[PDB]
């Protein structure tokens, strides 16, 4: 049971800072691709970001140069820092491990944004 | 006198096979029936043997 743990999400005003967290537990073989997903009430699931084992980093046109993914090697986790931020980012997210075999997506982690 | 003329034998006209009982099932159902697939980039190759 491949188990990804999401965490550091809340209500934070407008230009507020955090750090969202994928701990990844199970399987996962050692090439895999930890990615992270928008949805926000009425619309699909918006692509954010992406990291894979080069620790190579790719985000979407939405929010270029805001978001940051870092990578920790040695328990093979990611941290979103979520900065700068602007109500069009009120949207829950999911991070997607794409590994090798059956892909596993997460329980959610509330990010809201408004004055 | 006597004479051996032919040979007798008896043909048979039905044919018989045992095996023993077919026992190790394939992984098919985990393949076929699958609730989820891999995307296509991330194709789901299973070796069965
Ligand atoms: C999948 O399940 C159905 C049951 O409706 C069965 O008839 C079929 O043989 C199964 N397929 C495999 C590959 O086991």
């Amino acid at each position: 049971q491949v188990q990804l743990q999401e965490s550091g999400g809340g209500l934070v005003q407008a230009g507020g800072s955090l750090r969202l967290s994928c701990a990844a537990s199970g399987s996962i073989f050692s090439p895999n691709t930890m990615g992270w997903f928008r949805q926000a009430l009425g619309k699909q699931r918006e692509m954010v970001a992406v990291i894979s084992s080069i620790a190579s980093t790719q985000y979407a046109n939405f929010v270029k140069g805001r978001f940051t993914i870092t990578r920790d090697n040695t328990k093979n986790t990611v941290h979103l820092q979520m900065n700068s931020l602007i109500p069009e980012d009120t949207a829950v997210y999911y991070c997607y491990a794409v590994d090798k075999s059956q892909d596993y997506w997460g329980q959610g982690t509330q990010v809201t944004v408004s004055s | 006198g006597i004479y051996q003329t032919s040979n007798f034998r008896v043909q048979p006209t039905e044919s018989i096979v045992r095996f023993p009982n077919i026992t190790n099932l394939c992984p098919f159902g985990e393949v076929f029936n699958a609730t989820r697939f891999a995307s296509v980039y991330a194709w789901n190759r299973k070796r069965i043997s």
